[PDB]
């Protein structure tokens, strides 16, 4: 499980 | 059995990326899901605590200080191939080892003994991690330095939790990794599908994987397409997907309205937040610097454009009840370690913003109608991103609220900013300098400690600051003493509190999650805690 980026 | 069409919603292309180091957007990380989530080792329970029984299980070991990792027996890759002790170490190197070109170390990472020299090239392997039945055994042993008090559940970043094809991969040269089609296009994996063929920028075709340790899957096959946000209303009505995830909080009502679909939902692991360029990131020492000359050095200055926005008037209009003003950078979902007392910038202030700007100096200028301090105009790019329908006109309203308090913000080259590039321009060393404010948003991992976000080394830290009251409260939390839970709430709201006050970045909005599924489809769900969903669903 991590940390990612989103688009919104 | 049946074959599931699965979308998700995203204007950009996909980035297919099958290593979870090398891999930094949740687009991908969701697509990837049928195929084991870039293959991720450990079931926790719905309090996101690590259980037994997933494709490996972790134990630790408090007195000796170490995680101990033993992968199944019957664990294998979609080749056939055993996973082995060596491919769970070669995770750390995809991300230690500059030569692939990670953005994800981390201060975390530091607390692995060996790890930091490995990094820097001191050393040549990583001492701290051993292996007590071979590399082509099953049992990781990982040496700390300390126990954290996140180590019991999943996503606490001080262990990793995924696998890569060390067998597979090893004569594909570290530069190189990112972009072979063994990563992309042709992987292994060790979820319950694997992708037969992957159109890169587009689609994933799933079918089940053969070697899959688990329950076998009940669905013959799986699609997984990306879909644009002004698509998907669309193809829900005409039946295109089965299931739309990551749909926008504005078609809300839409979705909500349709005939033949269930629509589920969850408390987000999320944040969104503004950003404040204030320094570059050191590749060479790992680490950031906030040496940046702009305005936005001025405290009252980044105070003052957070106190100005209209969140709440935003959210209202656009959101459709699913987005609440956030208060702070920790989300709902950690109820434990939120607390009510914390005040942000949720409510717009106009007359407080402009007080701080007199206050500080910068004076306007009545014919222009902006500010100025010893002839320098108070002047910012504002790298705003492309989002749904409304994206053009929100970031214009908020540009109009900065005119209100004497801030000229105009967007990054008189436009909206498309995601990937955008990832591109925050992640890439040592960081652009032709921005000042943009926004940012979070999938958050399932462990509360924000490390992985802000601390000195990680170049997630999008703008660069580096102060030791904040990088203070980042360690209080994970410290010795933060195994009284006591202690570890006081030192989460004092790290809240301390964050909103230095105003490096401003909190924007906390979520709830939804998902439309066709009535024909049996078994998926949102609830935290279910392992098995990929298995599970059927027609």
């Amino acid at each position: 499980a991590s940390n990612s980026i989103a688009s919104g | 059995g049946g074959n599931l069409k699965v979308a998700y919603q995203s204007d950009s292309p996909m980035k297919a990326q099958w290593l979870s180091g090398l891999s930094n957007d949740a687009t991908f990380a969701t697509m990837s899901g049928p195929g084991g989530g870039q293959d991720g080792l450990f079931f926790t329970d719905s309090g996101f605590k690590f259980i037994k029984g997933g494709a490996a299980d972790v134990a630790l070991d408090k007195e000796s200080k170490t995680a101990t990792i033993t992968l199944r027996k019957d664990l294998k890759w979609s080749d056939g191939s055993e996973v082995t002790a060596k491919d769970y170490e070669f995770t750390y190197e995809t991300i230690a080892n500059p030569a692939y070109g990670s953005d994800r170390w981390t201060d975390s990472l530091a607390n692995i003994v060996g790890l930091s020299d490995y990094h820097t090239g001191k050393a040549k392997t990583i001492s701290g991690i051993t292996f007590p039945d071979g590399e082509n055994g099953k049992v990781i042993k990982v040496q700390f330095k300390e126990m954290k008090p996140g180590m019991t559940q999943s996503g606490n970043g001080y262990f990793l939790e995924t696998v890569a094809p060390y067998q597979y991969l090893k004569d594909v040269a570290p530069k190189d990794l990112a972009s072979s089609p063994k990563t992309t296009t042709k992987p292994l994996v060790t979820g319950p599908f694997k992708p037969e063929n992957v159109v890169a920028g587009e689609s994933i075709k799933y079918v089940p994987n053969p070697y899959y340790w688990g329950e076998k899957p009940k669905l013959n096959s799986i699609t997984y397409e990306v879909v644009s946000t002004a698509k998907s209303v669309a193809a829900l009505s005409s039946s295109k997907y089965d299931i739309i995830n990551g749909m926008v909080s504005s078609q809300y009502k839409q979705v909500k309205n349709l005939k033949g679909y269930k629509v589920l939902g969850q408390q987000a692991m999320y944040i969104s937040l503004m950003y404040y360029n204030l320094g570059h990131y050191d590749a060479k020492n790992s680490i950031n610097v906030q040496d940046r000359k702009t305005p936005l050095q001025d405290q009252n200055v980044r105070q003052a454009i957070g106190y100005a926005r209209n969140v709440a008037e935003v959210d209202n209009k656009f959101s459709n009840g699913l987005s609440t003003p956030a208060n702070s950078l920790i989300p709902p979902i950690f109820k434990q370690f939120t607390s009510s007392s914390v005040k942000g910038y949720e409510k717009q202030d106009l007359d407080k913003a402009n007080k701080l700007l007199d206050e500080d100096g910068w004076k306007l200028n009545k014919s222009t109608g902006y500010r100025e301090k010893d002839g320098k105009e108070l002047s910012l790019v504002y790298a705003a991103r492309v989002g749904d329908a409304n994206a053009e006109t929100i970031a214009q309203n908020y540009i109009q609220q900065w005119k209100k308090i004497g801030v000229k913000v105009s967007l990054y080259n008189g436009k909206l900013m498309e995601f990937n590039s955008w990832v591109d321009h925050m992640t890439t060393p040592p960081g652009a300098n032709d921005w000042d404010i943009t926004d940012g948003s979070w999938s958050l991992a399932s462990e509360p400690s924000q490390q992985d976000l802000f601390s000195a080394a990680a170049p997630y830290n999008f703008g660069h600051f580096n102060d030791s009251e904040i990088t203070k409260d980042l360690n209080d939390i994970d410290s010795a003493k933060s195994e009284n839970p006591t202690y570890r709430k006081a030192a989460f709201v004092k790290y809240q509190e301390d964050m909103n006050k230095k105003a490096y970045v401003i909190p924007t909005n906390f979520m709830l999650n939804y998902t439309p599924v066709n009535k024909r489809v049996v078994g998926m769900t949102l609830d935290y805690g279910a392992m098995n969903t990929w298995s599970e669903i059927g027609v």
